[PDB]
């Protein structure tokens, strides 16, 4: 009998239980109505997705930011990066691209009807061999053994996002601080000129395209000085892709620090 | 030593005791030695705690310590995270700075809450004289009063204050007023005779810092400095424990409740975070966030602002408080110990009753002349008015035409002033009337006559007859009188007339009145020519065979509003005790007049007189009224004092010392009662200091009383006491409502953190947003609840029980937190899930998403649609969630401020828009929220995002539910006043 008697405790506890059950039912009904209102294919709003983000592989991270360091004379500093690239491209192997189809239109793959199996949309096929030399099939070191590393660059997918069809979106990699006497960065691109084909866009969603694969661009860094702390920025050159955001460093571009020991 | 027994000792014994002489005085060397050994004849000021120490004390407490601990945790987290190079955590430093600023501001508000603007020491310092005529080894010289020692010769020049406690050796017509000791300005004769056993009542003792009105005297210094009566009074007034006010006690109670609940929540969820897997750093950050979310950061500031608003409203009614906490204590007061002279009365002798034409008349004694008058249409009345106008020696100060008659400055005795004021009020112009009747002869009330008589000349030049008028003591006039005027006819005095006069005199004197007899005798020009030499020393005046005119009685009457104010206070359940330093008969008469003693109530002596039985055989329980004087009070033990207080609900204390007033106040307080003291005197100052609320008069109050009091009645209305009681009860209720409104919103900002910790959803609410809610958006709506009207007749309710009735209690806390904050939290989470789902994050994906959501090494997190997100985009979505939860809380708080207007009545009954301040506060809150949401730069400065209107509209049904639920609860409470519903769901 603290504060009130035992029976009064029973009544007040029963009242609070009924109150909270009613409130939980109201909350559940509200959530159910919201989920019934939600569109299963297209998000209602994309206020935070005006421009896509850009990542690359391998993605060894320092505390401040993306930082890759390895030694050409030591194979222990290379195995992790090579294994990361291999496990990433395992999902782009042709056995994993069965659900996709071959596309050659070289223009926006607009689909208004669900003609694929599962009542879905068609998605285009991107196999690892489209990355030729940097695909890893002929050279399993991915260029890291000869001091010409390959970096796979992909842009984040956004539903019904069009990057601009005057030309295919392009990847351009360069030094962040251009050396005065130093030569500019020389990069070889896979596919040629490092363009994402227009038939990979628009992305229609996970339900519409369950087998969708982001197109990849491989940047083979040729002219990189050894025992230096260089910084490389790779940005997407598309009409509707913007990389001028101080708050988001990964929007439309990716910056990483590279150090090739010898 | 301090207790005076020197009035009971002979002159030779006193000389032997004090090593002095009655004539020569002390020697200079021995006087210097005694001064060195004793100290100066000055009041030593006891220094109090300094202002910086008080302000530092204001920086401590449950809430202050919790905020200090939270700021320390923020600083430690920032310092540890800065060492690891994670410089993006400046939010911890900013939050620590904000918490420090909140602590400092709350301390400033608390210091303002308890600040006092009175210096009581200076008031006593001004009472001390600076000159003292002293005789040391002959050669009478004048020095400062501080150089006086116990046993010393001093001359009592008229018009100067007495420089020490002095036993009179020789006096020549000396007269003083012991107002600082008794509250009475009546002159007191001082003579070298021990007329009483008590030094406070004897005639051979003069008191430090008392005015010598007239005459010269010589005396021997008995006590100096703090050993004097006034020194002990000053020490008693200054040295009283500063006990907390009831509002301070209630504030501490709910602060302890909140601090305990915060400790509980923080501790258990720190343990839970550690158990389910978290670093100690993260868990202590969680503890800090929980404490910040739960603790009301602006509650104390809002309480202080509400007290300030109530103080401003009270000062608008000529009632000023020395500190903000005084605005409440007059409400919940259960006992009022009131002074009589100057507090309940006007401190001015006034004609009250007249006895002429064999009938007792009652004159209007109101200071505004608004009462009922008496019959003034009799020849006997005109004759008596002529007698009382002509027998006036009082002089009038010129230039007082515009001054009201009761407020005029008159040069004369108290009785003469009262008679002249009565003449001015009734008859046209008293000075003119006296000018038209020149006095050929006049015998002053010097001595040996016991009456005042004068012979005048008729106004009409055609009548050379003279009229002789006499005024004196009633019995002395009676033995001189031989006839009495009845109905304008001269009837010879007989046994019946003498018996009637004696009965009227006894009845009139039994009401504590100063009765004076008036008579006249028309002379003749044959006996004395108009040019006769009426020499005063020639005894030529016969003064025999006079005709009685009537009887006039005077009293210090009550103020006009005092009886109604006392009646209203007693209707409000407050007990009114009268404590005065005046005589018991006058005290009982005034208590009966003002309503402290109700009609029909009788004392033990009254019952004994009615039943013709000795007082010892009368049962004490039969008497509803009781009068105790100072002698019985000092003979009475505390047990008998509390027994008398419990036995007699109508109590009057008369002839009481300041120490006895203090004893009565402390006895009432020890019974667990809130005690109010109303006084206007230095003798009232200790009781004013001790009382929970001390009230002093503005004009009539002395400086010591005004400095001891924490409430001043500027206009001396005494209805301001009723106003203050009403306003204190109102502010108690409005503080309950405001605190409920403030407390209800702490749950919707605490639940997001608990959910975030337990189920690892992305953070729904931020600490900066929580601080904005606490300190910017909801301060004004909570403050605006102090303008709420009373729901019921609060003046017909009894005072609250200080132990039972608390400002914040379990029903209030339970309702406000659980019932309402749960709905607010459900609204916030519904809006949170809505805003998340419209952007691609379904609730099931949100469950457990936090580790990937807050990963900086993860820039392509997929949502429910497969879209990949960067960390910055996810952070902006999190800020959107912050803003959505903030807006939900804002709408639910609009509904809450609507429902907090009444605790029992309906919003429809009390009116939605009658509180214009509340409406403006709601508008301001909405405007501030809109500015925060839609000002450019807010996403980067304060993490506020421009949200869509659907997220404004989602919490509106929840706000409507809050309103409807509170309306239904109040309807059930009204409909069933004694059911389980009223018992449990009423706060
Ligand atoms: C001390 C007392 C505490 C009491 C607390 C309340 C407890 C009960 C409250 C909630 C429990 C869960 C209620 C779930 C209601 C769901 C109703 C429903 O049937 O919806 C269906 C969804 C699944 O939809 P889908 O994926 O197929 O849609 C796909 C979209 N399409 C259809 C377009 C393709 O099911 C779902 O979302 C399930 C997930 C719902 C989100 C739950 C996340 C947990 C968060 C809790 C915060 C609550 C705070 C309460 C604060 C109280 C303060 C005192
Ligand atoms: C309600 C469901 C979800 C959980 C049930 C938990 C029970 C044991 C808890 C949750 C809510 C709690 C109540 C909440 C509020 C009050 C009012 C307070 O003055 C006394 C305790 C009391 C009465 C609590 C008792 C214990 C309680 C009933
Ligand atoms: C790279 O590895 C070789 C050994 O294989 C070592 O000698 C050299 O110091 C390494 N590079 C640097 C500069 O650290
Ligand atoms: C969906 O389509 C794929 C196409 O390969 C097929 O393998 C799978 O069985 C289908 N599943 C359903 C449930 O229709
Ligand atoms: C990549 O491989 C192809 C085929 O072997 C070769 O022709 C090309 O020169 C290689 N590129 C580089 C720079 O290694
Ligand atoms: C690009 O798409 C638009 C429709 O959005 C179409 O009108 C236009 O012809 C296209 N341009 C090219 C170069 O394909
Ligand atoms: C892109 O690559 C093709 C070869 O497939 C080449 O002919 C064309 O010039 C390249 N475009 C640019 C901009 O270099
Ligand atoms: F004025 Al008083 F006791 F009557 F101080
Ligand atoms: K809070
Ligand atoms: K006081
Ligand atoms: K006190
Ligand atoms: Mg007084």
């Amino acid at each position: 009998m603290l504060g009130r008697t035992l029976s009064r405790w029973v009544w007040i506890s029963l009242y609070y239980v009924a109150f909270y059950v009613v409130m939980s039912g109201i909350f559940a009904l509200c959530i159910y109505v919201l989920m019934r209102t939600i569109d299963p294919y297209t998000p209602d709003y994309q206020d935070q997705l005006k421009s896509p983000g850009v990542t690359l592989r391998p993605d060894v991270y320092g505390e401040k930011g993306l930082d890759i360091s390895y030694n050409v004379s030591d194979s222990t500093t290379w195995a992790g990066l090579a294994h990361t690239l291999h496990r990433f491209l395992a999902g782009y192997s042709p056995a994993a691209q069965e659900g996709s189809i071959n596309c050659t239109s070289e223009k926006y793959f607009f689909q208004e009807s669900f003609l694929a199996p599962n009542h879905t949309k068609f998605s285009c096929k991107f196999t690892a061999d489209m990355l030729q030399n940097c695909s890893g099939r002929p050279d399993p070191t991915f260029g890291f053994a000869e001091g010409k590393p390959c970096f796979i660059i992909k842009m984040n997918r956004i539903v019904k996002f069009l990057p601009g069809n005057s030309t295919a979106p392009r990847v351009d990699c360069a030094f962040l601080d251009q050396p005065r006497d130093g030569p500019p960065l020389q990069v070889e691109y896979f596919p040629a000129n490092g363009t994402y084909s227009l038939h990979y866009f628009p992305y229609y969603g996970k339900k519409a395209q369950p087998h969708y694969s982001n197109p990849l661009v491989a940047a083979k860094l040729l002219n990189v000085p050894r025992n230096r702390d260089v910084v490389i920025v790779c940005k997407i050159l598309a009409e509707h892709v913007s990389f001028d955001n101080p708050h988001d460093p990964y929007e439309g571009k990716v910056e990483f620090k590279l150090k090739i020991q010898k | 030593e301090m207790e005076i027994n020197d009035h009971q000792l002979s002159v030779a014994e006193l000389e032997q005791k004090y090593q002095t002489s009655a004539t020569k005085g002390l020697s200079a060397s021995l006087a210097a030695e005694l001064l060195l050994r004793d100290g100066p004849n000055a009041l030593r000021p006891p220094r109090g705690t300094p202002e910086y120490v008080k302000f530092a004390r204001q920086l401590a407490g449950g809430l202050q310590c919790l905020m200090w601990v939270a700021a320390a945790i923020c600083l430690i987290a920032f310092a540890i995270q800065a060492s690891e190079g994670d410089l993006t955590t400046d939010d911890n430093l900013y939050l620590a700075l904000a918490l420090i600023a909140v602590v400092v501001v709350t301390g400033c508000f608390g210091y303002y809450q308890e600040f006092k603007s009175t210096n009581i020491i200076a008031s006593f310092k001004n009472l001390v004289p600076q000159q003292a005529t002293v005789i040391r080894d002959g050669d009478k010289f004048q020095i400062n009063a501080d150089q006086l020692v116990v046993g010393d010769l001093v001359e009592m020049k008229g018009g100067d204050r007495v420089p020490a406690d002095i036993r009179i050796l020789q006096a020549q017509g000396c007269k003083v007023d012991n107002s600082s000791l008794t509250g009475e300005s009546e002159p007191q004769t001082r003579s070298p005779e021990c007329t009483h056993e008590s030094p406070l009542e004897t005639r051979n003792i003069a008191f430090f810092s008392t005015m010598c009105l007239e005459g010269t005297a010589q005396g021997l210094v008995v006590n100096t400095g703090d050993r004097t009566i006034i020194g002990r009074i000053a020490s008693l007034a200054s040295g009283v424990e500063n006990e907390k006010t009831p509002i301070a006690i209630e504030i501490e109670h709910f602060v302890d409740i909140i601090a305990g609940l915060a400790i509980l929540f923080g501790a258990t969820f720190f343990i839970v975070a550690m158990c389910i897997g978290y670093t100690f750093l993260r868990a202590m950050v969680f503890f800090m966030a929980i404490v910040v979310a739960y603790v009301p950061e602006g509650l104390l500031a809002t309480v202080t602002v509400c007290l300030s608003l109530t103080a401003k409203r009270l000062a608008s009614k000529n009632c000023v408080v020395k500190n903000l906490e005084a605005v409440e204590t007059l409400g919940s007061t259960s006992v009022i110990c009131s002074d009589k002279t100057g507090t309940l009365t006007q401190n001015r002798m006034t004609v009250s009753h007249l006895w002429f034409d064999n009938h007792i008349h009652s004159a209007d004694t109101t200071e505004d002349q608004s009462g009922q008058t008496f019959d003034q249409s009799s020849e006997t009345w005109r004759a008596l008015c002529r007698v009382l106008t002509l027998c006036n020696r009082a002089a009038f100060k010129s230039g007082q035409d515009a001054v009201p008659v009761p407020k005029r400055i008159v040069i004369g005795d108290a009785s003469e002033t009262a008679l002249l004021k009565f003449s001015e009020l009734t008859l046209g112009n008293a000075m003119g009337y006296r000018e038209r009747f020149p006095k050929v002869c006049e015998i002053p009330f010097n001595s040996t006559n016991k009456f005042q008589l004068s012979i005048h000349t008729l106004e009409d030049p055609r009548d050379p007859r003279h009229v002789l008028v006499m005024k004196g003591a009633p019995e002395r006039v009676l033995e001189r009188c031989s006839s009495i005027l009845i109905k304008g006819q001269e009837l010879p005095l007989d046994e019946q007339w003498r018996e009637a006069f004696q009965t009227a005199y006894l009845s009139l004197g039994g009401l504590g009145e100063r009765v004076l007899g008036f008579c006249q005798l028309y002379l003749s020009e044959k006996d004395y020519p108009p040019g006769y030499a009426f020499d005063v020393e020639a005894m030529n005046f016969p003064t025999s065979g006079l005709c009685f005119a009537g009887l006039v009685s005077m009293i210090d009457p009550p103020r006009a509003t005092v009886p109604d104010a006392v009646l209203k206070c007693r209707t409000a359940g407050i007990r009114v005790i009268m404590v005065t330093g005046d005589h018991p008969i006058t005290a009982k008469a005034i208590a009966a007049s003002v309503g402290i003693i109700s009609e029909g109530s009788e004392t033990v002596e009254d019952i004994a007189a009615r039943l013709r039985v000795p007082v010892d055989q009368v049962n004490r329980k039969d008497a509803r009224a009781c009068v105790i004087n100072g002698m019985q009070l000092k003979d009475m033990d505390p047990s008998e004092l509390v027994e008398a207080l419990r036995t007699h609900p109508e109590m009057v204390f008369a002839r009481t010392s300041p120490q006895q007033k203090l004893v009565i106040v402390e006895s009432c307080q020890r019974l667990g009662a809130i005690v109010a003291v109303t006084g206007d005197g230095v003798n009232d100052s200790p009781a004013l200091k001790k009382a929970d609320i001390g009230v002093a008069m503005g004009i009539a109050g002395s400086d010591a009383a005004k400095n001891a009091a924490d409430m001043i009645l500027l206009d001396d209305n005494f209805a301001s006491i009723v106003t203050g009681v009403e306003q204190g009860r109102l502010i108690f209720d409005n503080l309950k409502k405001s605190i409920a409104y403030t407390l209800t919103k702490n749950i919707p900002e605490l639940t997001p953190w608990l959910i975030y910790i337990t189920v690892s959803v992305p953070l729904p609410l931020g600490c900066i947003t929580i601080l904005f809610i606490e300190l910017c958006t909801d301060i004004f709506p909570s403050v605006s609840l102090a303008y709420e009207k009373a729901e019921s007749d609060i003046m017909h309710l009894r005072p609250r029980n200080p132990k039972r009735d608390r400002l914040v209690n379990e029903p209030l806390a339970a309702y406000s937190y659980f019932q309402i904050g749960a709905i607010q939290s459900f609204a916030g989470f519904t809006d949170y899930f809505t805003a998340m789902a419209q952007e691609g994050w379904f609730p099931l994906l949100c469950v457990g998403l936090r580790p990937q959501w807050e990963n900086h090494h993860l820039q392509d997190l997929q949502d429910s649609y497969g879209q990949e997100w960067t960390f910055g985009q996810r952070l902006y979505q999190q800020y959107t969630c912050y803003t959505v939860f903030f807006i939900s809380i804002q709408m639910c708080q609009i509904a809450d401020v609507l429902i907090r207007k009444t605790r029992r009545l309906s919003a429809f009954q009390q009116g939605f828009f009658r509180n214009r301040i509340l409406v403006i506060a709601i508008v301001f809150q909405v405007c501030i929220g809109c500015f925060l949401c839609y000002c450019p730069g807010m996403p980067n400065i304060f993490n506020f995002m421009p949200i869509r209107f659907q997220w404004w509209l989602v919490p509106m049904p929840f706000s409507l539910l809050i309103f409807v639920y509170d309306e239904i609860r109040k309807l059930g409470v009204r409909c069933c006043p004694g059911s389980w519903w009223d018992q449990e769901l009423y706060y």
